[PDB]
């Protein structure tokens, strides 16, 4: 997260963050006990993945972390049909042992499509990681995040010379400065409904960070919502 | 449900009568007022506790 500040412990206890081959490498966000939903370009090949939830600061030992094992991951179905587009990026991670949830563990609440985009038009949403704080920079040690204002399809697509498909949004300050950045990747983008926080897009892609004219690029989550109610029911 | 979510502190649905009935998602219980939402589990989602 570029120009954001840090949380404090438990301000975003539906957050986790991805340890692999590249420690921190990306977020996701707790659906429930057994679920994170994440990025799909975090989690191509059949790579070992383990999550961290209750993390704030990942150097440090705040005794509120809980680590899981991935067993199964499941991207998008349509994710990758279209080379380097990242189209429905968008993906789903079981884990080994359900997460025990308290105050520093809890699901993100997840709408329907047709709240979930209502929620989306309020036009203010947090974006949180420990990504890159600067561009080609250091990552975050302290969990960061970041409101960032909705931009409108028009102004989006003019941004970029690349395509912006009806699966993607974009959010970011016209004057640049604020944004997400390199490892905050399938970090959750939420809206907050009267202290009830609603997942409403996924941190996906960009071009460079925080740059005058360019925005941040997120999945647009309701058009996925009822995808991952399918798919991560409990039994 | 044309203003304001029909009062529905969280989803809104047409039922008749030019009236509303309100509901919420899981893991909160609509409150007896008919409107606003409870938690009815110790860590509903989308919520801060750390207090
Ligand atoms: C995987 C995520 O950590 C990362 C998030 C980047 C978000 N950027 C901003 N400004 N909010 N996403 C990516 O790295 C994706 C997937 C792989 C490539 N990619 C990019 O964002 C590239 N920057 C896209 C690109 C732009 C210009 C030229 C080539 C590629
Ligand atoms: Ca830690």
């Amino acid at each position: 997260i570029v120009g954001g500040e840090d949380a404090k412990p438990g301000q975003f206890p539906w957050q986790v963050v991805l340890n692999g081959k590249v420690d921190a490498f990306c977020g996701g966000s707790i659906v429930n006990e057994k679920w994170i939903v994440t990025a799909a370009h975090c989690v191509e090949t059949g790579v070992k993945i383990t999550v961290v939830a209750g993390e704030h600061n990942i150097e440090e030992t705040e005794h509120t972390e809980q680590k899981r094992n991935v067993i199964r991951i499941i991207p998008h179905h349509n994710y990758n049909a279209a080379i380097n587009t990242y189209n429905h990026d968008i993906a789903l991670l079981e884990l080994d042992e359900p997460l025990v949830l308290n105050s520093y563990v809890t699901p993100i609440c997840i709408a329907d499509k047709e709240y979930t985009n209502i929620f989306l038009k309020f036009g203010s949403g947090y974006v949180s990681g420990w990504g890159r704080v600067f561009h080609k920079g250091r990552s975050a040690l302290v969990l960061q995040y970041l409101r960032v204002p909705l931009v409108d399809r028009a102004t989006c697509l003019r941004s970029t010379k690349f395509t912006i498909t009806n699966n993607m949004f974009c959010a970011g300050f016209h004057e640049g400065g604020r944004d997400s950045c390199q490892g905050d990747s399938g970090g959750p983008h939420v809206t907050e409904v009267e202290g009830t926080s609603f997942l409403t897009g996924i941190v996906s892609w960009g071009e460079e960070c925080a740059m005058k004219g360019k925005y941040g690029i997120y999945t647009k989550v309701s058009r996925y919502v009822n995808w991952i109610k399918e798919k991560t029911k409990l039994t | 449900c044309n203003i304001k979510n029909g009062r529905c502190e969280q989803f809104c649905k047409n039922s008749a009568d030019n009236k509303v009935v309100c509901s919420c998602t899981e893991g909160y219980r609509l409150a007896e007022n008919q409107k606003s939402c409870e938690p009815a589990v110790p860590f509903p989602c989308g919520r801060v506790s750390v207090s």
